[PDB]
């Protein structure tokens, strides 16, 4: 199937990734037209 | 109390309620032990009293911080305040998670 | 009316699932009559 | 997203939208202007023009400028 | 290329959303990945059954039904006994899958509800955040409610219970409320109204959520912020939450008998003085207005959460269970990480500006506080709360720092600030990995020792082809939906816990010497005895360590007025198993059970033979002789021992 | 001695009333005086059949409640509290409300 070690890699990955966006966002709305 | 005493009374409660006073109240733990060794749900009084002034010190040191960037303010005296901010804040969160590596060994 | 008279039905014959489902097309349209009704009543109004 | 099933119409609130979709089509008019502006005046005017095509590309900007200006003075 | 503010916007809404619940539903499914896919911890067993019911037999068959395979002496009403909503949710979405040809079996679809219901959590989260204030924060509270411990540690995949899709109701009802008091509209309060009554059905917590709703509409009165959309709401929400609860069978005329919805009732009434005494005060002039100027206690389980000391002190059945004590703070951050270090200042912003639905979320904030200090199974409606405070919190720093920036339209402050912020929120994730892959995804049927021994399993499916079509086994409570799930024969007691006398009744029988056990045994109509021992695999959770437990249970009421648990101690008061032992323990049936032939078996290297791992002791009765049981099956490490009860003496003797 | 005000109170009520809210107080007053009437007689006989004694009562406190915040919407006194709660919208959330009660009161009674 798929191995531990790999769902948790996905998880940390995205996770950072999500954040990472949402901090991205923050920018993007104070600085709106 | 004009919104302000209340939330004075808040974060007191808060402090002291993530102190685990219920459970010194509930099961009475010698004051200082000898931080459990295996055990997660353990409070020693002590501890506790340390930890949960942690929390509250973090989230003063946000607060502190927050209103430091009031305008016009002094810059003698916002430098000062905007140091004590950084100070509390970084010093809570490394020490807390410090002290739960200590508490609970093999942490990540 | 035809609402209101089933909901009276429901109680002496139907069990729940029918007279749920008869109240879902009664009311389906009667709300598009009553959106009608009510633009025209507003128009009126104004 | 075609149905609207409302009663009371605001007018207020349509104008804005009205307003909009205006300016949408107003700006994609202008930024396509000044494109093909730029374009015709970097493709025909290298070394040699002859005042043809630079001609053709002032005839077609001043027809679009005169129906941005229709639609300026439509949306006043 | 370039966009528009709009699309760009709503391009980036969307993706953050899509990610957060993908993540929510990704994370949740750790036990899956590892042991095989089956329904754990021995409590969800009996909502399985339950749903299998349900997809199997219908809906009226199945509102009134009665079970006639737990609690054999009496007899228990599953249809009316308790809360359908899961069960429902569970049979609709089977339903629905098997329409369109998708089918899934009712197991894989009950393994899996709870993730899907913890990913729609995700997107009511963010609009509920969304009313409170800027988008940016929604989007923040979803983010971070997608990976907190608590919720994850109590619904996973492979969980069934209904604290899972709990939750969501709960949120939605909320959510529901908040969208009522800043509209002040009759059809928000009818949705909340319905809204609330799928609450009721789906958890036990609707008395909870009945008594928030009143007692910040009474916060409000006090601060003098009422007018007539709390007034519209409110009464709305009532009436018809009042009546749609009543409807649930197991309710019956709780609501207005009981104790616990008397708050709502008394605001109601408060309410209703309160607008008419401000409509007369308008239509009178100042100087004539100021010339006129059988119920039932509290149940219980929920008075011990404002008082904790009853349950501990008196009733020996509630406190009996792991969870149900104190938290400490070392467990509060082990829950939540960077959760607490954020919920001061979300405080704080409500504080700062407060509005008409602020109140009521500062309001839930502290009381759910309260309560999870009280309890740690009531952790989990603290997770909820904290994430959108401190979604506010993070998100009001963020767009206080954002705007600093010299790009954005000393000046570096701000972006050191920036980066701090993110490094706490990659460590929050961080944290919360691997508090969701090394402690909160384990089961309870197997033993993870890479070596697994599912002696349980074995156990039961023995029990389920090599008994009588009618056999009937008794066992403790906590084993009770276990057995009929997997061994599938009659049982005496259940982990409901509604008949303390038949608990006490067979703890008496677990408790005492041969000849009075065996005489219950036979008035009871026992034919097999299923005891755990786990004392060569060395399971701490052993029948063994319940003992204590029983002892107490059943010298309680009425009839074990002889059994004195201040008798199974040691002179001194030590519980020992080997030859100091008191000789009535020594003797006891639970004694003579799950320690036959287990005096002559090696379980360790330089230890004595006769040697107990859990106890770390030398049995006291090495030798001894079953005169009323005979071992009708023993597992391979011998941690489930089942006895097939003796019939009477056929020449008729006597057979102490 | 407290008669004065009444006799003010009741005439000023008249004439800051439109034909309207007179009609909905009329409707209102017969909710409660049915409403009344069945409490007594439930307070006369006792309750054997509780259910029904509910369902038909909380229908009468329900109907009331969803008079008076219909009646609060309409009036224009109070339209700075609502903005796009207009009266045929209130109408229709009243419709709403009503059909919702009944159909649960029904599901209710015996
Ligand atoms: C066992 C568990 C028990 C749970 C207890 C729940 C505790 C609730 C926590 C407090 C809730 C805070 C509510 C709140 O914010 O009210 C504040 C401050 O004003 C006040 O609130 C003063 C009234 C104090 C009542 C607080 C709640 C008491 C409810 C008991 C029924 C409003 O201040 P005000 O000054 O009244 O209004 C604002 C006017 N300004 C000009 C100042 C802006
Ligand atoms: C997708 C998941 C949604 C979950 C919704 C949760 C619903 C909880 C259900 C609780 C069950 C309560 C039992 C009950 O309602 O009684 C049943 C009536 O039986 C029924 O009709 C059950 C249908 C319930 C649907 C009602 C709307 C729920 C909407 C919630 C969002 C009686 O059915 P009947 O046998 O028809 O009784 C009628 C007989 N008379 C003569 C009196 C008329
Ligand atoms: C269980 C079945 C119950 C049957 C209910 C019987 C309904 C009676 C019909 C009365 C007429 C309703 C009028 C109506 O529909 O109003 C609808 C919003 O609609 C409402 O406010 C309530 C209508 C609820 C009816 C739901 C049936 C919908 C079926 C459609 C297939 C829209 O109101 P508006 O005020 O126009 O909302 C627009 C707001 N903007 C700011 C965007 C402009
Ligand atoms: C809203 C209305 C519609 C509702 C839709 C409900 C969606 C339900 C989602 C659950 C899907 C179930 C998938 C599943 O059952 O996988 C499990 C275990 O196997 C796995 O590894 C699966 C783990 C992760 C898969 C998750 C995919 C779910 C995606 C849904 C969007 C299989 O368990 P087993 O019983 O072991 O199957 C093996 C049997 N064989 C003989 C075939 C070998
Ligand atoms: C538009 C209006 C039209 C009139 C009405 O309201 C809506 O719609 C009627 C239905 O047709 C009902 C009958 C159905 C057949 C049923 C046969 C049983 O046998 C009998 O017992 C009851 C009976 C006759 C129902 C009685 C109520 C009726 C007449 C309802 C009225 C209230
Ligand atoms: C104008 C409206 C008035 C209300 C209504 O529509 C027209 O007129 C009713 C009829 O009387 C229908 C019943 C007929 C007998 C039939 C017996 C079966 O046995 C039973 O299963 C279904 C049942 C009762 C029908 C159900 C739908 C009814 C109630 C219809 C209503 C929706
Ligand atoms: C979202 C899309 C897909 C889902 C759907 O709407 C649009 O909403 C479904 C309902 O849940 C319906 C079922 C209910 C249970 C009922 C059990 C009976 O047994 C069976 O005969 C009919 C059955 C399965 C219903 C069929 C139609 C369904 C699947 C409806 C679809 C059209
Ligand atoms: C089985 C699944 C079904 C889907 C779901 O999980 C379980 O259960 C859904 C709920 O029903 C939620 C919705 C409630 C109603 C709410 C209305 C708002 O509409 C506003 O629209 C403005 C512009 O006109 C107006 O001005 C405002 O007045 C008006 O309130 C909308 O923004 C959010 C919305 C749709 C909720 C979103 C999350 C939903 C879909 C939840 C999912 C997670
Ligand atoms: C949303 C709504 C929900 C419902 C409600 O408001 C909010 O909340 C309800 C309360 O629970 C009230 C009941 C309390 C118990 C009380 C017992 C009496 O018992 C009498 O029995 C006689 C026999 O002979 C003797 O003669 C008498 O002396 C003896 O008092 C009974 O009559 C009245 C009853 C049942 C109350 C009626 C009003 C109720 C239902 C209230 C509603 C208004
Ligand atoms: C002050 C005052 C007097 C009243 C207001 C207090 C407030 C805010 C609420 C009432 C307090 C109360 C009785 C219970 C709190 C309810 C909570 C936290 C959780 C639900 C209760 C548990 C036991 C259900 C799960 O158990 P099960 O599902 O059944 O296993
Ligand atoms: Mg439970």
């Amino acid at each position: 199937m798929i191995t531990d070690v790999q769902l948790a890699i996905f998880a940390n990955m995205l996770g950072v990734s999500l954040f990472l966006l949402v901090v991205l966002y923050h920018y993007v709305a104070v600085n709106n037209p | 109390p004009s919104a302000m005493t209340v939330y004075a009374l808040v974060v007191v409660s808060y402090f002291l309620i993530t102190g685990g006073i219920i459970y010194d109240v509930i099961v009475e733990p010698p004051s200082v032990g000898s931080f459990l060794a295996y055990r997660v749900n353990g409070q020693y009084i002590m501890e506790g009293l340390a930890s949960s002034f942690l929390f509250t010190m973090g989230g003063l040191g946000f607060i502190i911080l927050d209103r430091s960037n009031a305008p016009n303010i002094p810059k003698l005296n916002r430098f000062l305040l905007l140091f004590i901010g950084f100070v509390c804040v970084l010093l809570s969160f490394f020490m807390a998670r410090v002290f739960m590596r200590m508490k609970l060994p093999g942490y990540l | 009316a035809a609402m209101l008279g089933l909901m009276y039905v429901y109680w002496t014959q139907l069990n729940m699932f029918q007279t749920l489902k008869y109240l879902a097309i009664l009311g389906s349209v009667t709300f598009l009559a009553g959106n009608r009704m009510l633009a025209q009543q507003a128009v009126k109004r104004t | 997203v075609r149905l609207d099933f409302s009663i009371t119409k605001d007018p207020a609130a349509e104008a804005r939208m009205k307003v909009a979709c205006i300016t949408e089509q107003v700006l994609t008019l202008v930024n396509k202007r000044i494109g093909l502006y730029r374009h015709f005046d970097e493709t025909v005017n290298r070394y040699k023009q002859s005042r043809d095509i630079s001609t053709l590309n002032s005839g077609k900007k001043s027809l679009e400028t005169e129906h941005k200006a229709l639609t300026s003075e439509i949306a006043l | 290329l370039r966009l528009s503010y709009e699309k760009q916007d709503t391009l980036l809404k969307l993706l953050i959303l899509s990610m957060a619940a993908v993540l929510s539903f990704s994370t949740r499914l750790f036990a899956v990945l590892r042991f095989e896919s089956v329904i754990h911890e021995f409590d969800p067993y009996f909502n399985y059954r339950t749903t299998r019911f349900l997809a199997e037999e219908g809906f009226y068959k199945f509102h009134n039904w009665f079970d006639d395979r737990a609690w054999y002496p009496l007899g228990r009403i599953i249809g009316g006994t308790i809360y359908p909503g899961l069960m429902i949710t569970s049979a609709a979405i089977y339903h629905v899958l098997h329409f369109f040809h998708i089918t899934i079996d009712i197991r894989n679809v009950c393994v899996f509800l709870a993730p899907l219901f913890s990913s729609f959590t995700t997107i009511v989260t963010y609009h509920l955040t969304k009313e409170l204030k800027d988008a940016g924060a929604g989007l923040l509270a979803a983010a971070m409610i997608a990976v907190v411990p608590g919720y994850i540690s109590r619904s996973v995949a492979g969980s069934y219970d209904n604290e899972g899709i709990a939750i969501f109701c709960m949120l939605l009802t909320y959510y529901m409320w908040i969208k009522a008091v800043k509209t002040g509209s009759i059809c928000w309060a009818a949705k909340c109204a319905l809204a609330y009554f799928y609450m009721v059905s789906s958890w036990g917590g609707y008395v909870f959520l009945i008594n928030l709703i009143p007692l910040h509409v009474l916060v409000l009165m006090l601060t003098g912020r009422f007018s007539h959309r709390i007034y519209v709401a409110y009464c709305t929400v009532y009436c018809l939450g009042t009546i749609l609860s009543m409807q649930i069978s197991f309710v019956g005329f709780q609501p207005v008998l009981s104790s616990e919805h008397m708050a709502a009732f008394g605001v109601f009434g408060l309410c209703q003085i309160h607008a008419f005494v401000d409509y007369l005060r308008s239509k009178l002039n100042p100087q004539q207005f100021e010339v006129l100027f059988k119920i039932s206690p509290w149940t219980g389980r929920f008075y011990s959460l404002l008082d904790p000391s009853y349950a501990k002190n008196n009733i020996p059945i509630i406190a009996s269970v792991s969870e149900h004590q104190p938290t400490t703070w070392s467990s509060y951050y082990f829950d939540l990480q960077l959760l607490v270090f954020m919920f001061p200042v979300g405080l704080y912003y409500c504080f700062s500006n407060l509005s008409d639905a602020r109140i009521f979320i500062i309001m839930y904030g502290v009381t759910s506080m309260y309560f999870s200090a009280v309890m740690v199974r009531l952790m989990l409606v603290l997770a909820p709360v904290m994430c959108i405070l401190s979604g506010i919190g993070v998100s009001q720093v963020l767009s206080t720092y954002m705007k600093n920036l010299d790009i954005s339209r000393k000046n570096e402050v701000a972006s050191g600030m920036i980066l701090v912020m993110a490094f706490f929120l990659i460590t929050y994730t961080f944290h919360s990995t691997w508090v969701t892959s090394e402690a909160y995804s384990s089961p309870s049927i197997v033993l993870s020792a890479r070596i697994i021994f599912d002696d349980f399993r074995e156990a039961y499916y023995w029990l389920r082809h090599n008994t009588p079509e009618d056999a009937k086994v008794m066992s403790w409570w906590d084993y009770g939906y276990q057995i009929t799930a997997m061994a599938n024969r009659t049982i005496l007691v259940d982990n409901n816990t509604w008949n303390n006398t038949h608990i006490s009744r067979v703890g008496q029988a677990m408790a005492s010497t041969e000849e009075k056990a065996y005489e219950i045994m036979r008035e009871l109509d026992v034919s097999y005895v299923l005891v755990i021992f786990g004392g060569l695999t060395g399971y701490s959770s052993d029948d063994i360590n319940k003992f204590l437990w029983m002892v107490r249970i059943g010298g309680s009421t009425d009839t074990g007025k002889h059994i004195k648990e201040n008798d199974y101690y040691t002179p001194t008061g030590e519980f020992r198993v080997d030859r100091e032992g008191s000789p009535v323990l020594l003797n006891c049936l639970m004694y003579k059970m799950c320690y036959y032939r287990f005096g002559q078996v090696y379980t360790e290297a330089k230890r004595p033979p006769g040697f107990d791992r859990v106890r770390n002791a030398e049995i006291g009765n090495k030798d001894f002789e079953l005169d009323v049981l005979e071992e009708a099956y023993t597992t391979e490490h011998w941690l489930v021992r089942i006895y097939k009860v003796k019939d009477l003496d056929n020449r008729g003797l006597s057979r102490t | 001695s407290v008669v004065s005000v009444i006799s003010r109170f009741l005439e000023e009520y008249l004439s800051s009333t439109p034909q309207r809210l007179k009609l909905l107080d009329a409707y209102l007053l017969y909710i409660l005086l049915t409403g009344a009437l069945q409490f007594g007689y439930c307070l006369l006989v006792g309750t054997f059949p509780f259910n029904s004694f509910l369902s038909g009562f909380i229908s009468c406190v329900g109907s009331f409640i969803l008079a008076v915040c219909l009646r609060i919407q309409i009036n224009p006194q109070n339209k700075a509290d609502f903005q796009g709660i207009s009266p045929e919208r209130a109408f229709a959330d009243f419709l709403f409300a009503s059909t919702i009660l009944h159909l649960v009161v029904m599901n209710f009674v015996g």
